[PDB]
């Protein structure tokens, strides 16, 4: 008798449930979904296939060798699907597990998805919901951003890259959306800033909150970083679907032609 | 040196810089472990890396790092040091330091406490010397009483009247008077300045010697009552009462006078019961009459030069004496072997006040160790930094030869192959003094720098032939750079066509004059036409090395190109002096005459500080009116205080200097109309 | 000018204290041939330095941080100033030499309202798409994602070096201890342990992030030899009409 079957089911249940039901309830109380139903709403029904669902982080310092600091998926859901019959590769970040902070496995999965997409010639859509880089990981975390950043420059001009900020992205993770072709934000829910208001108050002796520092209105009215702002998650995904419907798959293909009346 | 003999196994050096390095080298040669002390600024000095172990003693100021006895004693106790060498300065001649060290168990390399106590003030030293049958100044001995007593003394001491501050000296309270009324007014001025002095409030009246010559006798003694005099030393070239150029054998003295001086010095040392190395200083007139003047109970700065004519090592001998061993030499064993000349290279600008301190970081530094008969003693290295708290001494250079002429020629050669980039030095003044006709002849005095340059040091005044050589070298260097700029690699797509030019016609602007130069190249040989004069210069034309050796008409010269730019400005070091020239082509020079002259909004009325440091006292306030020749404020940096002069009349609009702040070099200080 | 000339004056140029500022122009002058350096835009955005020099007779582009001005923090102007120069140097086949001393990006409301993200992305892209040989030397520090912005090893960099006084981390010690050891409410021993363990280049050295830790006096001799072996660099990349600069 082998217990390799029940462990698979337990790992699947933990991956679906994330880091716990209390964090899920906290996610919903802000009027905010989680990664998996975002993916389901974005993609066609019964067309999403997920890659690398059994990957764990390999941290060994600051007491993460215990099971309480171990979570399957490593706060990222990556895969491929179809929109209106055309292939696409997607990745979404989960704030439940360590606030979506970058780890080795997170960057590895993102890089693998980008490599596959650039190999086959399909667009990449990224739903960004993070909190920065994991400090306990160390320099290994920083390299992850680099391993992403290079792949954002290699694929620039080859395949379209779309980014949608769905939460408070901060730190060095804000540079990946700036290196993509288009940027979209959800108002009253998403933020973008290099440093938090606390550091600004400490250094420049100036008082400001997160909404006025990195809010959607600031980045869509005077900063010029984002392109459009949407009311909520469902409207954002609905608009992103037809926006993707406009644009082609790769620079080797001609502009799409539809049926006119 | 014999390492078999028993000697201390741990020496702590209580100094910094050059003398610490010298002592460290000596004990390393003698196989003795050493310990070094340093402040926070000197944590990266040369002497803290040469010596095993290092102890931090406190902050940057000397009052808390090198003069803090508690820190030194704690370091000695922690390091289990058995002996301490003070070098010179700081605590070398401190009365309480000797007792504090000799209390527990520590032996102090130097004179005993009684010797320092006796030779510490100018009152009892004179009477002690008189009791030892030593020639002294015929000035009256005794503390002055009042103006009437002062003039009564001045009646029978001679028409020239010296007034001096007792006890501590250092160039304070030293004043002149001739006339009896002038004598009494100078005496009351001396009395009031002594009342405002450090506290002695005692004056000494004395006689002047006309055209003084400062001679020194190096004495060495032990604890068994033996005393030796190691020849004499000539030190007359001084500014601000500080020696710059040293000469071991005295060209002014014969055998009999030298013997008499040495015997008198030995007798004086025996009277004091001296048991270490020291120097006795004398003032000598034209009639070879020598008078005693002060005794230094420590190791002197100019000690290496007398080592070049005797072959002894003073540091090793004095360490052996402090150990308790009798001297292994006799008087008949000391002989003069050749000639030796020493120069003291400082970090200061000689063009103002014969040297004013400057700071900076050494971009690069190279010594002429490959030249024959050259020895360099330095406590610096490439990348070293110069702070504002210590003496600005960079290094000392010693050259020895068979006779005076060879030593002087070697010194002149060595002063040209010395590379210092990063700070300003006084090498030009040294080279000008060395090749001076009066210095070569041998008629010098303590006022040598006061009459040769009555207004100040203006650089080397070069003759017509030297000017032609300089212009030819500059033109040749410019043409060599232009020719080097044309050498590319083969492209195989757009081949380069090297321009074919025969002659280069150039306009060279030097000082405030313009010369026309024609340059021709024939490989490694340049032919130069300078105002109708033929010159021929050859060299390897290595444009990367900091030293260029050229031959102009058979004469060998060494030059250094300090700075060069595309605008034509070049800074070239010729004969130890830096010259600025502007080289242009004929067409460029002709077209440059149409350029409008750039307005320069600096016509006096500016009092930019000539030296960095901390101002201690400002004598004016904003809105006041100043007068010519009146000091404004006093800035203290590198052991000295300097007050800038005046010469224009106006109203000070603002004052940017306050007591306790730090002022950088070239910073605007006083603004006036 | 020999290619193996030593530069002993660079051994103690970097102060021991982390709050003191030095001059990178002195290091550039010491390293390059004949102390000659042609600076571009010397009076604008003084916290970054860009220029042309020669190494063993070969034209090179020098880019570096200036700790003397604004502690070396990056801002809007310096990002564009460096990015344009790097793009030109790549476009006309010129090797790049980089000196890294950066604590991060300059914070404030004006920088965020001006779009610092776009210009940081410009500079990062300019270093990322570089195909000419690149040599990087880290002098004192490189904090946060800015370390990636300065052509780290992971952006297809060829050779990276670090001086013994260098140190690389994620953030400062205070931020790390206040974001990791929050429950312990004791930063006395925690800060000491963090600065003893991570305030040094070994964590990046043991993980292969930096090629070697070299003495400063041998910096020049290390660079020239590298420029001898990287002169034949060739990189193949996917075809495209032109990429999308974040202009
Ligand atoms: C390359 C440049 C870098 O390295 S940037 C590194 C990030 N530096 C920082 O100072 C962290 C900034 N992040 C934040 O302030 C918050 O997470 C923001 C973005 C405001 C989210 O808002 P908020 O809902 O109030 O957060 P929260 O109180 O619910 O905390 C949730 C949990 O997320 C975690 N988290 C966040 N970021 C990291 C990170 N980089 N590394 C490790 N953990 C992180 C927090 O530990 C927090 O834990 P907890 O559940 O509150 O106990
Ligand atoms: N009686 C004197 N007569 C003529 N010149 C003197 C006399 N005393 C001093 N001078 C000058 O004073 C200067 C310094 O005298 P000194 O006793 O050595 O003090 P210090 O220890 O500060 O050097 C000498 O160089 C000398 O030129
Ligand atoms: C300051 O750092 C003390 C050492 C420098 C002065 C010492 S002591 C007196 C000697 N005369 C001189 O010019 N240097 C020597
Ligand atoms: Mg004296």
């Amino acid at each position: 008798a082998t217990s390799v079957n029940e462990r698979i089911e337990n790992k699947r249940r933990t991956a679906l449930l994330g880091g716990g039901q209390r964090r899920i309830d906290a996610q919903h109380k802000r009027g905010k979904l989680t990664a998996r139903e975002r993916i389901s709403l974005l993609l066609d029904p019964g067309s999403f296939v997920e890659s690398d669902m059994f990957v764990e982080h390999r941290c060994a310092d600051f007491g993460m060798a215990a099971d309480k600091n171990k979570f399957p998926g490593d706060s990222v859901v990556t895969g491929r699907g179809r929109i209106n019959g055309r292939l696409v590769y997607v990745f979404s970040q989960d704030f439940t597990v360590f606030g979506g902070s970058l780890s080795g496995a997170h960057a590895q999965k993102i890089c693998k998805i980008m490599d596959q997409a650039i190999t086959v010639g399909a667009p990449v859509i990224g739903l960004n919901d993070s909190g920065g880089a994991r400090i306990q990981e160390g320099v290994e975390s920083l390299a992850g951003y680099a391993d992403i950043f290079l792949r954002n420059v290699t694929a620039s001009g080859v395949i379209p890259q779309i980014s949608l900020i769905m939460g408070p992205c901060a730190g060095g993770a804000v540079y990946s959306p700036a290196l993509t072709d288009f940027t979209f934000m959800v108002k009253d829910t998403s933020y973008l800033f290099i440093t938090g208001p606390d550091v600004v108050k400490s250094v420049t002796n100036e008082d400001v909150t997160q909404e006025e520092l990195g809010g959607a209105k600031t980045h869509t009215t005077m900063s010029g970083v984002a392109h459009r702002a949407f009311e909520n998650d469902v409207d954002a995904l609905c608009n992103l679907r037809d926006f993707f419907n406009y644009l082609p798959l790769s620079s080797q293909d001609p502009a799409p032609v539809r049926e006119c009346h | 040196y014999d390492p078999n003999e028993k000697t201390f196994d741990k020496i702590l050096v209580a100094n910094r810089g050059e003398i610490a390095c010298r002592v460290i080298r000596t004990c390393k040669k003698m196989g003795i472990k050493t310990v070094a002390i340093h402040s926070d600024v000197d944590a990266s000095s040369v002497h803290v890396k040469m010596a095993d172990e290092a102890v931090c003693v406190g902050p940057a100021p000397t009052s808390k790092s090198y003069l803090n006895m508690d820190a030194i004693m704690e370091a000695i106790k922690k390091t289990r040091a058995q002996a301490v060498h003070p070098g010179y300065g700081f605590l070398s001649e401190n009365k309480e330091f000797a007792r504090c060290l000799a209390a527990e168990d520590v032996v102090f390399i130097g004179p005993d406490t009684h010797a320092i106590q006796a030779m510490g003030d100018k009152i009892e030293s004179k009477l002690l010397a008189k009791k030892a049958e030593v020639n002294t100044i015929p000035g009256f001995d005794g503390v002055v009483k009042d103006a009437e007593e002062a003039v009564r003394i001045a009646r029978e001491i001679g028409y020239p009247v010296m007034i001096k501050a007792s006890a501590g000296g250092g160039g304070k309270g030293m004043r002149i008077a001739w006339d009896d009324e002038e004598t009494r007014d100078g005496f009351r001025l001396s009395s009031q300045e002594a009342a405002s002095s450090f506290g002695d409030d005692r004056l000494l009246i004395e006689k002047f010697i006309d055209n003084p010559r400062h001679i020194e006798i190096q004495v060495l003694g032990d604890k068994h009552g033996n005393a030796l005099w190691l020849n004499e030393r000539e030190c007359s070239i001084q500014r601000r009462n500080q020696k710059v150029v040293e000469e071991a054998p005295s060209i002014f003295l014969d055998a009999e006078t030298r013997r008499a001086m040495g015997e008198q010095a030995v007798a004086l040392a025996r009277a004091v019961k001296y048991s270490s190395a020291g120097t006795v200083e004398f003032l000598v007139d034209s009639k070879k009459n020598f008078y005693f003047l002060e005794m230094n109970t420590r190791l002197q700065v100019e000690h290496p030069v007398t080592e070049c004519i005797t072959g002894l090592d003073l540091v090793q001998e004095m360490i052996r004496v402090a150990k308790g061993y009798p001297l292994r030499h006799k008087q008949a064993d000391i002989r003069i072997n050749g000639w030796a000349v020493e120069c003291r290279v400082y970090a200061e600008d000689p063009y103002k006040s014969f040297g004013l301190p400057s700071i900076g970081r050494l971009s690069q530094y190279q010594e002429p160790l490959h030249l024959p008969g050259v020895r360099v003693d330095s406590g610096i290295q490439p990348g070293s930094d110069i702070s504002i708290y210590y003496d600005p001494m960079i290094s000392k250079l010693i050259t020895y030869g068979s006779d005076r002429t060879e030593a002087l020629k070697r010194m002149a050669d060595a002063l040209d192959n010395y590379v210092i980039r990063g700070v300003t030095h006084n090498i030009a003044l040294l080279r000008e003094v060395i090749i001076n006709s009066r210095f070569v002849k041998g008629d010098i005095s303590t006022k040598f720098l006061s009459d040769v340059y009555p207004d100040g040091f203006k650089g080397h005044m070069l003759t017509k032939s030297e000017k032609n050589q300089l212009l030819a070298i500059a033109s040749s260097l410019f043409v060599a750079f232009q020719l080097r700029a044309q050498h590319f690699q083969e492209n195989s797509r757009m081949p380069v066509i090297k321009p074919d030019i025969a002659n280069w016609e150039l306009s060279v602007k030097l000082h405030d004059k313009v010369h026309t130069v024609v340059a021709s190249n024939n490989g490694s040989v340049f032919s130069v036409e300078v105002d109708g004069s033929k010159l021929n210069v050859t060299s390897t034309w290595n444009l990367a090395s900091p030293l260029l050796s050229v031959s102009v008409d058979g004469t060998q010269r060494t030059v250094q190109c300090l700075s060069r730019e595309a605008g034509g400005n070049m800074s070239i070091q010729f004969l130890g002096t830096v010259y600025k020239v502007n080289i242009l082509t004929r067409l460029a020079a002709e077209l440059n005459k149409f350029m409008l002259e750039k307005v320069t909004e600096d016509t006096s009325s500016v009092l930019r500080s000539p030296m960095p440091g901390v101002v201690v006292a400002v004598s004016v306030k904003p809105g006041d009116a100043v007068a010519e020749g009146q000091e404004i404020c006093v800035i203290e940096a590198m052991k000295m205080q300097n007050s800038m002069t005046a010469g224009k009349t106006g109203t000070v609009k603002s004052v940017h200097c306050q007591a306790g702040d730090t002022v950088g070099e070239g910073d605007l200080l006083v603004e006036l109309e | 000018d020999p290619s193996d000339r030593l530069v002993p004056e660079l051994d103690t140029i970097v102060p021991l204290e982390s709050t003191k500022a030095y001059n990178m122009v002195d290091i550039i002058h010491s390293v390059v041939d004949e102390r000659e350096f042609f600076e571009i835009m010397p009076n604008y955005a003084k916290n970054i330095i860009v220029g042309f020099a020669r190494m063993n007779g070969r034209t090179v582009g020098i880019v570096g941080n200036q700790p003397k001005v604004a502690s070396g923090c990056l801002d809007i102007n310096s990002s564009v100033k460096g990015a344009r120069f790097v793009r030109f140097c790549d476009a006309f086949n010129i090797p790049l030499i980089t000196f890294v001393d950066v604590p991060g990006f300059l914070p404030g409301t004006a920088q965020e309202y001006g779009g610092i993200i776009r210009h940081g992305a410009k500079l990062l892209y300019a270093f990322a798409e570089a195909t000419v040989p690149k040599v990087t030397v880290i002098t004192r520090k490189a904090y946060g994602g800015a370390y990636d912005v300065m052509s780290s090893k992971h952006l297809c960099g060829d050779t990276n070096y670090a001086w013994p006084t260098a140190e690389i981390a994620v953030m400062g010690a205070k931020g790390a201890v206040e974001i990791i050891f929050k429950g312990h409410e004791n930063v006395e021993a925690a800060q000491a342990e963090y600065i003893e363990k991570f305030a040094n280049p070994f964590p990046a050295a043991v993980r292969g992030f930096v090629d070697d830790i070299i003495q400063p006096s041998s910096t020049r001799a290390r660079i020239c030899c590298d420029l001898d072996v990287l002169a034949s660099k060739k990189v193949q990349r996917p075809w495209r009409k032109h990429a999308n600069i974040p202009l």
